[PDB]
């Protein structure tokens, strides 16, 4: 019967893959959405353990001994995309809160801008996510392992950083650095007055920053869903082989 | 949302006090929490703030190096260690929370919830 227990766990994985796919196809990923994605991918990992624990050649005949390949796609692929999505989504959500506070930092003066309030908020964003890498979730890996995943995640959202014990793929904070440097270039005394024309380029610039970061996140979500779809197709073949 | 301060009282100039803020009614791990003070006649004044995960703390120039803010997301408590107290520090001290995760410049009108406050009185010779 243990062969059928395997098929019941493999079928529980596809059931989770189905819910995971829907969650990732929502335009906006909320803090609630992330909590659900963590549970599903976590439930995935558990059943991938029981599968290997519990563990026609026509149907078998590329990204993927059966246990040493399913545990390979999840450990060194699905879990990586998952945590990358979590970290970047949390960063973006925290960035959106700063932009939401922007309206209350502008007033007529011709526009007066609270450059200090904006700068210090973005500084906190940078400080907060300096030790929240995309990959790995804990500890470190080899510089070569870190680079392998930078190419897979993209140099737009990630950068290999040296940390105690080895290397990680950190969040690329260049966009935040871009904003902070731009704010420094404005000068002032805590506040600054911008002619209407210059403020219009900054407001529209802030909105463009947001859309760029949103697009970065959606691209990463796309890669996680694609990997999950490759993983589901591998599970598919097994559920029909054991049957 | 309820914010309850304790730890105030009377103290001599040069002495110290530790304020404690009991936070009830909000996911404390998601909001910046800070301390304000208001002496009579003078305007409310930002003192310190600590963002939702504690990776940044902020202090007014008047208290930098003397005060220390800390938070315990577990115990739903925020502390303000007040050392090297001066008569200038005499005021009602308020615990306050923001709707956002970050501190930025401490500004009273950007804080969502407020405690009743607790009196700190510093007397010099």
């Amino acid at each position: 019967s243990s062969l059928t227990m395997l098929n019941d766990t493999l079928h529980n994985i596809r059931t989770t893959n189905q819910a995971l796919k829907k969650e990732l196809s929502q335009k906006t990923l909320t803090k609630t959405s992330l909590e659900e994605i963590a549970l599903h991918s976590s439930q995935i990992s558990m059943d991938v353990n029981k599968s290997a624990q519990l563990l026609a050649r026509e149907l078998l005949h590329k990204e993927a001994k059966i246990a040493n390949s399913i545990n390979d796609i999840n450990e060194q692929y699905l879990k990586v995309y998952e945590h990358a999505v979590s970290s970047y989504t949390q960063m973006y959500q925290d960035f959106s809160a700063v932009l939401s506070s922007l309206a209350g930092w502008i007033s007529p003066g011709s526009v007066k801008l609270q450059v200090n309030s904006l700068k210090k908020a973005l500084e906190e964003l940078k400080e907060k996510y300096k030790d929240k890498p995309l990959y790995p979730a804990n500890n470190t890996v080899s510089q070569e392992q870190a680079n392998k995943w930078l190419t897979e995640l993209g140099g737009t959202i990630g950068k290999v950083s040296q940390k105690n014990g080895g290397y990680v793929v950190s969040i690329n904070m260049t966009p935040i650095d871009n904003m902070l440097k731009s704010l420094d270039n404005l000068g002032g005394n805590g506040e600054v007055v911008l002619d209407n024309a210059k403020y219009q380029a900054w407001n529209a610039g802030f909105s463009a920053e947001d859309e760029t970061m949103k697009n970065n996140l959606q691209t990463l979500v796309q890669k996680y869903s694609n990997a999950n779809s490759i993983f589901d197709n591998l599970v598919k073949v097994l559920s029909s082989t054991i049957s | 949302v309820q914010l309850v301060e304790s730890g105030g009282g009377l103290v001599q100039a040069g002495g110290s006090l530790r304020l404690s803020c009991a936070v009830s009614g909000l996911e404390m791990q998601s909001h910046a929490i800070g301390w304000f003070r208001q002496a009579p006649g003078k305007e409310r004044e930002g003192v310190s703030c600590i963002n939702d995960d504690g990776s940044t703390t902020r202090y007014a120039d008047s208290v930098k190096g003397r005060f220390t803010i800390s938070r315990d997301n577990a115990k739903n408590t925020v502390y303000l260690q007040m050392n090297s107290l001066k008569p200038e520090d005499t005021a009602v001290y308020f615990c306050a929370a923001k709707s956002v995760w970050f501190c930025s410049v401490i500004r009273s009108h950007e804080f969502n919830s407020w405690g009743q406050g607790t009196q700190v009185t510093v007397s010099s010779a």
